[PDB]
């Protein structure tokens, strides 16, 4: 393979009758062309339209309006999609994706959320469980908690890492409770005797902090 | 004076729609009607247009001809309807409006509204039917069906990918004009060319195996312009296997905000939690049990309460039963 598509960021809130962009940045590409499919709750995923890179034009596929949908350039490697007069029916996941001979690619997705509500929009606030000696002791293990709470939209993105390695490690995470303008979730890591006091860190990304992830050391 | 068109809605291609007008503030017998349809915005067309009282004049244009009828109701009301040829491309906005000398020329219709949304949509050919989905315990092999209807089988490209929440959409396997395509070991699909079916065969299913499975449909061109069409999916759940009855770990941790109880490796899934501080429950409590890739579940039940306080995790997993309590 080795193509890979990044959507950034993993969320986007809006009022009805407002736009949307939706970025895609795609590394070491193959096809020349962008497409971006939708997922809708309850209906089959279906594509948008098509981009066509070197000519910067947007193709909508059959019922769908370019004074709806419409793709761009962003930098020199991403391709932006806008949204424009959003309704409600326009909510969903919105993947883009790009051909790899036989293979499609996708991306991890942005979900749109258009509401006829007003919303806050507030970051996630983390709080730590180191792990207990009497943990270390009768399980030769160890687990980190990280509860992120009280965050809107219900949208978080979290991962572990070691220090050193390019590659998340393989934790717990439970699902994103709450209701409101209040939601949280819980995630667990357990590591062994060897691979504790070792200088660990913690991503999470929301909406409210940008595309950038927040980061958290831990020892 | 009040022209109120009152019709339209998201239908599919090849349904039938009857879009109303409620006219009010003059004679309605005198003054003939009409409708009119605009694709998105401005350039509205007329496309139909009824005489004076019931009368003996309807008119169509060419884009309608045959599949309109308009009709109206003296009652305060003008019908127009659309038969079953309706198309996606006649969709958009229509309008009604009401005509209405010599060295004074005034345009003919003339009290639109604002207008009716008639959404059709356009109807897929490609039917993909997805079976197979349910909880399966871990070890066992999955095996998932497509019923395919309306297209050449024989020749066509059908693949499987993996739908998961929060995850990236992946391709599985698929088969085309040719031998199997990536088919050995734990991920194979097959085909029945009698029945125009294409399968799934995941063995020895793992935790990372659940999400929704769709099988999908190159259409296109064969250039990368191509797309792929997706069926609703199957869902599919994978449970630990059965195996024998272990006694959790329990474990208490603090934050100075918040109380933590892990429980660790257990089975059956099956407990009671609850958090105490003086014999009460304490404030907030939420659990979240999950399974682990070792075969066994772990639970963790976080609360809130101070640091100079008492409190109590009790454990119900089996006729066993666990407290673990700091004091103040
Ligand atoms: C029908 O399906 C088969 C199986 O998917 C297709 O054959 C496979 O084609 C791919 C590329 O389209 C081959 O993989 C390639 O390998 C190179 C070298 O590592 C890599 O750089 C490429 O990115 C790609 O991965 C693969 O060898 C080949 N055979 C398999 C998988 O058994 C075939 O093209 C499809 N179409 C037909 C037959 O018309
Ligand atoms: C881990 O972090 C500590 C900070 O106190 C640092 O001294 C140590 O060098 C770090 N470990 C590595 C392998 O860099
Ligand atoms: C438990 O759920 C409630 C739901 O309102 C929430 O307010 C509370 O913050 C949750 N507990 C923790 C520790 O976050």
């Amino acid at each position: 393979t080795g193509v890979a598509l990044e959507q950034r960021p993993i969320s986007i809130t809006r009022n009805a009758k407002q736009s949307a962009s939706l970025n895609c940045k795609i590394l070491n590409p193959v096809s020349d062309y962008v497409h971006w499919y939708r997922s809708q709750e309850g209906r089959a995923p279906e594509r948008l339209l098509v981009y066509s890179r070197s000519k910067s034009e947007s193709v909508p596929d059959p019922g769908f309006s370019a004074d709806k949908v419409r793709a761009y350039k962003g930098a020199d490697d991403t391709c932006r999609l806008i949204v424009s007069d959003l309704q409600v029916s326009d909510s969903g996941v919105y993947h883009c994706a790009s051909w790899d001979g036989r293979v499609k690619v996708f991306g991890e997705g942005t979900r749109l959320i258009v509401t006829e509500s007003a919303f806050k929009k507030k970051p996630p606030k983390p709080i730590f469980f180191l792990p207990t000696s009497e943990e270390i002791k009768q399980k030769q293990s160890g687990t980190y908690i990280c509860l992120l709470e009280d965050f809107f939209p219900n949208v978080v993105k979290t991962y572990w890492k070691e220090d050193g390695n390019s590659q998340p490690l393989d934790a717990q995470f439970g699902p994103i409770t709450g209701g409101g303008n209040s939601y949280s979730q819980v995630s667990w890591l357990t590591v062994k005797e060897d691979v504790l006091r070792k200088n660990l860190t913690y991503f999470y990304q929301h909406e409210d902090l940008g595309m950038e992830p927040k980061a958290f050391s831990i020892s | 004076v009040k022209l109120l068109e009152s019709g339209g809605k998201v239908t599919h291609e090849g349904q039938s729609v009857t879009l109303t007008c409620k006219a009010s503030g003059f004679n309605f017998k005198d003054y003939d009607m009409s409708w009119h349809w605009s694709p998105s915005g401005s350039n509205r067309q007329l496309v139909a247009s009824i005489s004076s009282k019931t009368g003996s004049k309807t008119e169509y244009k060419p884009r309608i001809q045959g599949r309109a009828y308009i009709t109206r109701n003296n009652e305060a009301n003008t019908v127009s309807l659309t038969l079953i040829q309706l198309r996606k491309e006649d969709s958009g906005i229509y309008y009604c409006a009401k005509l209405e000398s010599r060295y004074i020329i005034r345009e003919q219709w003339g009290n639109f509204g604002p207008g009716t949304k008639l959404t059709v949509l356009p109807l897929e050919k490609t039917l993909l039917t997805e079976s197979g989905g349910g909880t399966y315990q871990a070890g066992k092999t999955l095996s998932l069906k497509c019923q395919t209807s309306g297209f050449q089988f024989k020749t066509s490209q059908l693949d499987w990918y993996l739908w998961t929440p929060g995850h990236a959409p992946l391709w599985l396997t698929g088969l085309n004009s040719s031998s199997t395509d990536a088919t050995e070991g734990r991920i194979t699909s097959s085909r029945e060319d009698n029945k125009n079916q294409i399968f799934l065969q995941i063995e020895d299913l793992g935790l990372r195996d659940s999400g929704q499975y769709h099988c999908a449909r190159r259409v296109g061109n064969g250039d990368d312009t191509d797309k792929l069409v997706f069926g609703l999916g199957t869902r599919v759940i994978v449970e630990p296997r059965p195996q024998a009855p272990l006694s959790p770990s329990v474990f208490l941790v603090r934050d100075q905000n918040a109380v933590a109880c892990l429980i660790r490796n257990f089975y059956p899934k099956e407990l009671h939690v609850s958090l105490t501080s003086s014999g009460t429950l304490i404030s907030a409590q939420n659990l979240t049990l999950a399974p682990m890739a070792t075969g066994t579940y772990s639970a963790i039940h976080i609360g809130r309460v101070g640091e100079n306080d008492a409190i109590t995790c009790s454990v119900k997993h089996l006729e066993k039963e666990i407290h673990m309590s700091h004091q103040a």
